[PDB]
């Protein structure tokens, strides 16, 4: 730019878009990992015994 | 009158107070308020319980020479009883109301005033004394002649070394 | 044994001065006093005279 | 000349603000008229007094937080050299302050003074903040007075319904009071968020952080 | 030879509202507001209770209750005192004014964040203080529609304070709501507003791109 001793990079012009991509990728990866987990559940008063199952 | 001063020392944990008037001297338990003297300020106290009609009980014994003050503050904004036609008119309310209205004036005679109080008019004392003042720190504070004597002493020493 | 729980008691009177009603309990022993007066606001018998 | 000062000077609204009027209102829908004095000698007079006091903090607490007047932002206690700090007067609940660079430490309120479970020491010297006086958020209990006019009406009707069901057993009177008081509570709770307004952005840490970037 | 009845128009007078409240129970209204009948007082109180309650309605009140921006200018001593009865008080939301919490204690207001009872540090730049509030004007000098609406609602509640037939209760409650929505449409007719110009984001979008 005029009156500038040093230049500027190209990625400076799209840092915002890159940050948006980073945020969305983090969100989708975290959601996939969180859904990949397994936790199971049994209803109280199950009338069944878990150890034999 | 209303306010009562008490000193505490030793194992003593129960303090008795007496107010002017019939019976217990007060209308509501909410009128009783407890204060503790820290030696510098009018700090309030905690851990007090009303055990008797005219006595209070602390949880722990007071320390050496601790000073407490039991006062009684009445309702400052409404009359004690509100009268309407068609209500069960009882005479006890009339007796209590007069005592309560007499009570609101009582501590004013003692010397208590609500916080945020200032005489906004030009007061006069008709050539009477003002006594028992401390030296003032800030410029807005008034000064006794103890400072005046100190300043008079100060001008003397500077003049004598002159 | 099947005893109702009394909520309020209404007394019908024709001539009455101020009086008191004493309540006593045979189990706790506490006593409660309810004081009644003949002065009721807005009534004829409210003049300071009589 | 003119008549505006003359005519409406006599006008009277007579709004309800005293605790006794709430008791007198609570003393209706039940039979006998209200008492002229708060103390009096009638047993039902102080029974209504107890109801107002009990229902006070119940209503003021809502579920979790109360209204805006119960809010009390960042405090400083600076616990004494003797030991732990005593909680001022009566507090409904105590929460930790949530400023930056402040680790989560447990605070639990016992009688007055608080207790930290993780330390298991009833005195809390070491968990004091760096040059900070254990900043935390709490909620006082205002008395029946020192409250807005609307909440006074809300607490009275709610207490009246509880008094009726304890005292009497009537479906019609009870049904109206419960329904009508609930109408006022929603009609009053609606403005609580309308007051001290907050929005999705800015306040939410992740939304504000996203807003600053890519913008 | 006889006083007769003075002409009444609609129900402007408070006494006539009590007479309507006295009715619906088979007893007629008293001629004088004070009189010596104990039941007129219960009706008299009931009108008073509803007035403070019905004007505030749900959240903000009607068009005549609310008052625009004021100026309080807290003194040198400290906080400023709210006038008589204020249903609710809010800070003015104009531009270049930071949002500072205002809370009303008994009478005069309070500041939770400053935690002090006075509000002196919260004086704005070159403007003392600006806030919005609503009064509760008394039973008289009212729009005539509220006068009839308030009477039926209070009378309907009055029924069930004293024994009333199911028939009398159900009709009055139905009409009290019906009369309430009858006046509520006029609220939009007065001080009418739209998304445009009024909404900050809609006006901002409107001026740009055009």
């Amino acid at each position: 730019s005029y009156g500038e001793d040093w230049g500027r990079p190209l990625c400076e012009d799209y840092s915002g878009d890159l940050f948006v991509v980073q945020f969305l990728s983090e969100a989708v990866a975290r959601g996939a990992a969180l859904m990949a987990d397994i936790k199971y559940l049994i209803r109280p008063g199950a009338q069944t015994d878990v150890e034999h199952f | 009158y209303s306010y009562v001063e008490r000193t505490g020392d030793g194992v003593a944990t129960t303090f008795n107070f007496a107010f002017t008037g019939k019976g217990k001297g007060y209308l509501l338990a909410n009128q009783i308020y407890v204060e503790r003297w820290d030696g510098a300020s009018w700090q309030s106290a905690t851990g007090w319980s009303l055990s008797g009609t005219n006595q209070i009980t602390f949880l722990t014994p007071l320390a050496n020479g601790q000073v407490i003050r039991i006062r009684r503050i009445a309702g400052k904004d409404y009359p004690f009883a509100q009268f309407e036609p068609g209500v069960m008119l009882d005479m006890a309310s009339l007796n209590n109301t007069f005592i309560h209205l007499l009570e609101i004036t009582q501590e004013l005679l003692d010397g208590f005033y609500p916080d945020g109080f200032y005489l906004k008019q030009d007061l006069n004392m008709g050539w009477n004394k003002i006594v028992n003042l401390m030296p003032g720190t800030d410029g807005g504070h008034a000064v006794n002649k103890t400072q005046l004597d100190t300043l008079s002493s100060h001008v003397d020493d500077v003049d004598q070394k002159h | 044994q099947d005893v109702p729980v009394i909520g309020l008691v209404h007394l019908n009177l024709d001539r009455y001065p101020d009086f008191t009603v004493e309540i006593t309990n045979r189990k706790s022993g506490a006593v409660r006093v309810a004081k009644a007066s003949n002065r009721v606001g807005g009534a004829r018998n409210n003049v300071v005279g009589y | 000349q003119s008549d505006t000062p003359s005519i409406m000077a006599e006008s009277q609204f007579n709004s309800l603000s005293t605790k006794l009027d709430a008791v007198n209102l609570c003393m209706r829908a039940i039979g006998r008229s209200g008492v002229d004095n708060l103390t009096s000698g009638d047993l039902d007079a102080e029974d209504a007094d107890t109801m107002i006091d009990i229902v006070s903090q119940r209503l003021q607490y809502n579920d979790g937080k109360g209204w805006w007047f119960n809010r009390e932002p960042r405090w400083s206690f600076a616990p004494d050299s003797n030991g732990e700090v005593v909680l001022p007067n009566n507090t409904l609940q105590v929460l930790q302050a949530y400023t930056l660079n402040t680790r989560k430490i447990d605070i639990t309120i016992r009688a007055g003074r608080l207790y930290s479970t993780t330390l298991h020491s009833f005195d809390v010297s070491p968990l004091v903040g760096p040059d900070g006086f254990i900043w935390l958020d709490l909620m006082l209990m205002l008395p029946f007075e020192h409250m807005p006019l609307n909440v006074l009406q809300a607490i009275a009707y709610q207490a009246a319904a509880e008094f009726i069901v304890s005292k009497d057993a009537d479906q019609t009177k009870l049904q109206m009071h419960m329904q009508m008081a609930a109408n006022l509570h929603t009609g009053m709770q609606v403005e609580e968020s309308k007051q001290n307004r907050l929005n999705m952005l800015v306040h939410n840490p992740t939304q504000r952080n996203f807003g600053i970037m890519a913008g």
